[PDB]
RNA sequence: AAUGCGCAGAUACCGGGAGGAACGCCGAUGGCGAAGGCAGCCACCUGGUCCACCCGUGACGCUGAGGCGCGAAAGCGUGGGGAGCAAACCGGAUUAGAUACCCGGGUAGUCCACGCCCUAAACGAUGCGCGCUAGGUCUCUGGGUCUCCUGGGGGCCGAAGCUAACGCG
């Protein structure tokens, strides 16, 4: 439901930009707790660590929480939907019938009004977290912990999803949005559904500004450099590639696998990528 | 409304409480969909042929559910869930017919 | 079409549409599980199609094999 | 489908007397019932095109209908338009 | 190993090879025969004079070994179908009945060019 | 016959598992659609069509220059899937040469949504609607008083008559 401009200017005709038909009755900010001031900054303590970045519009990081084991049994409601700069997907605030209010990255088609819940005995319908030993082989996940207690790390982002591949034993097998299968315990938590938002990948930017409005100075090459910096340069004319493709810091860019062979976590994975 | 009926083939692993507990689920929600059951027959553990999950042998069903239209398609998600239940479909019921007298 | 049997006149009150009853069309999927063509009974058309259509309905509830041996070749 | 109670219905809702199965101004209002039903699931399919050319075959009788109803008297032809509410 | 002398035999030709073999009649297979083993080139492989000779070469081992009572399944149609179930009683072994195989493929995979000549 | 494939265990042999596309006998000189065309089974939502009683209206009819919709297969733009098959292409053989016919591999595409292309041996090589002119034989579907009288759809032989002839009838 993208929407499409009119070329009346030479950068208009190009650039498209996402419908917001999705954001309810919603838009001022939650009160005194949830959001926080974050910092702003392109490097560490001294020196540029990763190049490139720093600049654009101002942004709040609002408290959005991921571990969803510490209130079991007690149903919740879904208040309104609003729209979060930090991420890449649409969140949702959910109200307990106790009095607290939390934000969660909302599922594929969650509606106000309805109910959802978590807890060992929850029933399977879009919304509900359950543990991985209850659910069934063949369906879409999002939000998987890796070993237990620590929080949501995979298949969270604008339209993925894993999938159980089957049980056996203890362990159950995850298909992952990259495509290779891992083995992960059976007590973490997850949540049945895809994530939604599927159209994010499908925006044209148009013009040179609304990629700086975003936090990215301009890339220059490395052919247009001395030698004294990139491996890549010289070359009175315009040299051809030089003896092969480098990195400022000295390693290979084409082909050159990086991942440490003696790590402890190659007895969980099949690799199928 | 029509003439409906249907035919469920179950697991015949099922002696004294399950059962009760999946024949009560079945009329119950069979009531919440909306459904008049008058010739209930169900006709015990028998044979197959060909080996539908290993066994050569399962449970059976009939009922003459009357049921309005709006829902017949999808009153089936109380059966897709349920692997203990083998075999579901619903069909409409005639009988004008009878010949070499 | 010669006649050997002629299982259309021996069998009497019959029912086509009723699916329940296999020890009637236990006959009609002769021996290895390929209905039969009109030339073994002597069907007409009307009867012959719904047969061939209970057959097909009551060869998904099991009851009915329709892919498997004969030994004697 | 189309039941028996709004086929019953709509025959005494536009007859003149209490009698008749059928005349020139029912006939109308009989095909205008079934364009204004048979319209509207069209808007959710959109791909069957047997059921737009049936659509299309019974728009060129019911307005060959109100062709020939002018053909009489127009007041008794303007009693239909605005009791049917068909083309303002 | 001279285990019990029920057995099971699976042949078949394609067109232009035979081989058999013998099974344990709830499991795994003992021995078996082509024609490779037998010494022949292309053709004078699928021919309908070297069945008998792969079914008499599977004799000497279901003999040395405990195997008297045999079934025998035939799997399509070729040259050294019609030899090797005559071929049994040249041995004797206590043949029993005929079974079928092959199954039709249901509507399957598309067939290559070779069986497209038929349209 | 070779190029390929196998002794790090192949082919065939058994029981579970993932995964697409296609639906065996029924089936034919069979039916359905305005034409292109359409076959596993289940329900939902819908147009067209023939017969019986013969109930009411009352000539409302037939054909259509331009306008609008439909339109096999190959092909093209935007995203999903990929087992088999398979244009281009690299091999093996054949041959005086073989950019081909035969064998082993092999992508686009064939598949699914949405927007366009609009051609044919789109063929009964036969515009459309109605009225008159001997009959045989089989088959499909209704009303029946079902050795058959009747209202329609699908084939093969034949009166008169037609055509340059073959032939339609
Ligand atoms: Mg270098």
């Amino acid at each position: 439901a993208v929407k499409k401009f009119k070329p009346y200017t030479p950068s208009r005709r190009f650039m498209t930009v996402a419908d917001f038909s999705e954001i309810t009755k919603t838009e001022p900010e939650k009160s005194l707790v949830k959001p926080l001031k974050k910092t702003g900054g392109r490097n560490n303590q001294g020196r540029i660590t990763v190049r490139f970045r720093g600049g654009g519009h101002k942004r709040l990081y609002r408290i959005i929480d991921f571990k969803r084991w510490d209130k079991v049994g007690i149903p919740a409601k879904v208040a309104a939907i609003e729209y979060d700069p930090n991420r890449s997907a649409r969140i949702a605030l959910l109200h307990y019938v106790d009095g607290e209010k939390r934000y969660i990255i909302a599922p594929d088609g969650l509606q106000v009004g309805q109910q959802v819940v978590a807890g060992p005995d929850a029933p399977i319908q879009v919304g509900n977290a359950l543990p991985l030993r209850f659910i069934p082989v063949g369906t879409v996940v999002h939000a998987v912990e890796l070993e237990p207690k620590k929080g949501a790390k995979l298949a969270r982002a604008a339209g993925t999803s894993a999938q159980i591949q089957g049980r056996e034993g203890d362990y159950v097998i995850l298909r992952l949005p990259s495509g290779e299968l891992r083995k992960v315990h059976g007590e973490c938590y997850a949540t049945v559904g895809a994530v939604g938002n599927a159209d994010h990948k499908n925006i044209v930017l148009g013009k040179a500004g609304r990629s700086r409005w975003l936090g990215r100075r301009p890339h220059v090459r490395g052919a247009a450099m001395n030698p004294v910096d990139h491996p890549h340069g010289g070359g009175e004319g315009r040299a051809p590639r030089g003896r092969p493709p480098a990195s400022p810091w000295g390693w290979q860019t084409k082909g050159l696998k990086t991942r440490k062979r003696r790590k402890p976590s190659s007895r969980f994975i099949i690799a199928r990528r | 409304m029509r003439r409906y009926e249907v035919n469920i083939v179950l697991n015949p692993n099922l002696d004294q409480s399950q059962l009760a507990l999946e024949k009560e689920i079945i009329q119950r929600a069979l009531e919440n969909y909306g459904a008049r059951v008058e010739k209930v027959e169900e006709l015990g553990l028998r044979r197959l042929a060909y080996p539908i999950a290993k066994d050569p042998q399962g449970y059976f069903l009939w009922y003459q559910v009357e049921m309005p239209e709006d829902r017949v398609n999808d009153l089936a998600r109380e059966l897709r869930i349920r692997d203990n239940v083998r075999r579901v479909m619903v069909v409409k019921s005639q009988e004008p017919f009878l010949a070499n007298a | 079409p010669s006649r050997k049997a002629k299982v259309k006149a021996t069998l009497g009150e019959f029912d086509l549409r009723d699916y329940r009853n296999v020890e009637v069309l236990k006959r009609f999927l002769s021996e290895t599980g390929k209905i039969l063509p009109r030339r073994r009974t002597g069907l007409s058309g009307k009867e012959q199609r719904i047969l061939a259509k209970t057959i097909k309905r009551a060869r998904i509830l099991g009851l009915l094999p329709f892919t498997e041996k004969l030994v004697r070749k | 489908p189309i039941t028996k109670e709004e086929k019953q219905k709509v025959i005494q809702e536009f007859a003149r007397f209490p009698g008749d199965t059928g005349s020139t101004e029912v006939q109308v209002a009989l095909l205008t019932l079934r364009i204004n039903r048979l319209s509207e699931h069209l808007k959710v399919h959109k791909k069957d095109h047997h059921s737009h050319r049936g659509l299309l075959m019974m728009v060129g009788q019911r307005r060959r209908l109100l062709r020939y109803l002018q053909r009489e008297d127009p007041e008794r032809y303007r009693a239909l338009i605005e009791k049917l509410g068909i083309r303002g | 190993k001279r285990q019990v002398a029920s057995g099971r035999a699976y042949i078949h030709a394609s067109y232009n090879n035979t081989i058999v073999t013998i099974t344990d009649p709830d499991g795994n297979p003992i021995t078996w025969s082509s024609g490779g083993v037998i010494g022949y080139k292309g053709s004078r492989k699928g021919t309908p004079y070297a069945a008998q000779l792969a079914a008499l070469d599977a004799a000497k081992k279901a003999m040395a070994y405990g195997m008297q009572s045999v079934d025998v399944i035939v799997r399509g149609t070729g040259a050294g179908r019609e030899q090797a179930i005559r071929a049994l009683q040249a041995s004797g072994l206590q043949v029993k009945s005929i079974v079928d195989d092959t199954p039709v493929p249901h509507n399957g995979c598309r067939p290559k060019k070779k069986f497209r000549k038929a349209s």
